[PDB]
């Protein structure tokens, strides 16, 4: 079978402008392992960015977690694009500090 | 007590075409990472200063070798016989063995396997049982493996005498990181509106350790009922991140409350206020 990816982009501490913060993408429920992840930063790869090793669920499902350090400010956009096989194009999920 | 109770190595091996398979493999507390594995050269990576237990040096490097031998020569053996499976490429395999503490004192093994992202094989004391969603080839390979000399004596070994030491010895080694307990901070924002006249209040709790968190909406001592609760999350640093989200008219949020309990707040649960 295969599984197409859930998103989830959210920061670890609540989010002050100008104050550093942590910035993640967890993506799960995938099939094939197969995948890939970027943060974007006003649309641009941002560089910096940590991964955890695969792991999969009781279902068999993938999930990863990516993260960077970064500083929310009012004008800058983030948001997590992903690309599988099952999708007809990368999905992109913005960051949104209220939700 | 509290943290884990069991410990398992995970394989995921994919299979491109006849030339290139990649093995990806690791072992886990739960759901926290405790050994990585360097695919190239077949080494484990421990990942925290207590993660070999309380084993020699000698028993681990032994494992290793175990499982070296056990990846390299199993990805050699699915490309040697995919022909005779009738496997069309790319494929992708996975494996999950290890044991876990019951309430009791009970130490319960496990070992399954998959094949497309299904059920295909697992282990029922100590036997190779083919899972129904694998068919007429689980049937195949779970008749092909007994005739490998020392292949199930070993996994009997490993599961049900090597697993058991190795968790009561490693839960004893890591227990001042994997009892501690780590305070959530709590926070609340307005959502996307749910619709007209309607807010949807949002309390966020996040940073707690371990994982089990209970998170209300409330109007003084009333809970909520429409309260809807979030996926559990990760944060890379062993702590989880949770929400909480209440639909409600725009004129009813003052009143309203988040309460947040956890084991690391005993006496100390946080009550936000949206106003
Ligand atoms: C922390 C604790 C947590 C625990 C929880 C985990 C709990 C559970 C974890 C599960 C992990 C399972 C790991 C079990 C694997 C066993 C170790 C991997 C091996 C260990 C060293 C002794 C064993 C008994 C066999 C050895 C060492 C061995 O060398 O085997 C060969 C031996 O070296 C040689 C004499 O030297 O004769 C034959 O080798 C020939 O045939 C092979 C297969 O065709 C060729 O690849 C090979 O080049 C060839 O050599 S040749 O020179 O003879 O041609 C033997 O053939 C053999 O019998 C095959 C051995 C070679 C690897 C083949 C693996 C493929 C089948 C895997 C399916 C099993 C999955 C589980 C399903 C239920
Ligand atoms: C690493 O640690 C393991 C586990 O040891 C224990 O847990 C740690 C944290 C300490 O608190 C120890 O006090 C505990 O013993 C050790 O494994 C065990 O070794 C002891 C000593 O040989 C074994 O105790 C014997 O068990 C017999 C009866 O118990 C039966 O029930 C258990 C339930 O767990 C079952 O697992 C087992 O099959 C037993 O048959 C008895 O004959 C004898 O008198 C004595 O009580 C104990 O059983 C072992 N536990 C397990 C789970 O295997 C390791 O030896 C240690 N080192 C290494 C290198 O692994
Ligand atoms: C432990 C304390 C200190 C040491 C730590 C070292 C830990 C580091 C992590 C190690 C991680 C790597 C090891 C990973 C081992 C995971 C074991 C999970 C076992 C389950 C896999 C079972 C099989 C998986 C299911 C099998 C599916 C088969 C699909 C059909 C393929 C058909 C084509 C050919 C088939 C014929 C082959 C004939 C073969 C003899
Ligand atoms: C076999 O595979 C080689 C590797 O291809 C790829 O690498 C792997 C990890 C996958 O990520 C896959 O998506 C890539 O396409 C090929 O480069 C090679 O040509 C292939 N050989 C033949 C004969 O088909």
């Amino acid at each position: 079978i295969q599984r197409t990816p859930k998103i989830q982009v959210y920061s670890r501490h609540p989010a002050e402008n100008g104050k550093s913060n942590f910035l993640n993408c967890y993506v799960s429920g995938f099939h094939p392992s197969d995948i890939e992840v970027d943060l974007l930063k006003n649309g641009e790869r941002i560089e910096k960015v940590e991964h955890s090793d695969l792991s999969f669920s009781k279902d068999w499902s993938f999930y990863l977690l990516y993260y960077t350090e970064f500083t929310p400010t009012e004008k800058d956009e983030y948001a997590c694009r992903v690309n599988h096989v099952t999708l007809s194009q990368p999905k992109i999920v913005k960051w949104d500090r209220d939700m | 007590f509290q943290g884990p109770t069991s410990f398992h190595v995970i394989q995921t091996s994919s299979f491109t075409n006849s030339t290139w398979a990649q093995t990806q493999g690791s072992g886990w507390l739960d759901d926290l990472q405790i050994h990585g594995w360097d695919s190239d050269s077949g080494t484990a990576i421990f990942l925290k200063p207590w993660s070999k237990g309380n084993f020699s040096d000698k028993e681990v490097a032994e494992l290793e070798e175990i499982f070296r031998v056990y990846i390299f020569g199993f990805a050699r053996e699915v490309q040697d016989f995919a022909g005779d499976f009738q496997m069309k490429y790319p494929f992708e395999i996975q494996g999950i063995a290890g044991c876990e503490l019951h309430s009791g004192g009970a130490i319960v093994s496990f070992l399954r396997g998959a094949l497309g992202g299904l059920d295909f094989l697992s282990v029922k004391n100590a036997s190779c049982v083919p899972s129904p969603e694998g068919g007429s080839r689980a049937q195949k390979f779970c008749a092909l493996i007994i005739q490998y000399q020392g292949i199930m004596e070993t996994v009997r070994i490993l599961l049900y005498e090597t697993c058991p030491r190795y968790l009561l010895g490693v839960l004893n080694a890591g227990k001042a990181d994997l009892q501690r307990q780590v305070k959530p901070e709590a926070w609340l924002s307005s959502g996307p509106s749910p619709g007209p006249g309607r807010l949807q209040l949002v309390c966020h709790v996040s940073g707690f350790y371990p994982k089990p968190v209970w998170v209300m909406w409330m109007r003084g001592e009333q809970e909520q009922q429409g309260t809807q609760l979030g996926d559990i999350l990760p944060n890379a640093n062993w702590t989880w991140y949770l929400r909480a989200t209440l639909d409600v008219a725009d004129g009813e949020a003052a009143g309203l409350s988040c309460r947040v309990k956890h084991s690391s707040l005993e006496g100390q649960d946080i009550i936000l206020y949206w106003r």
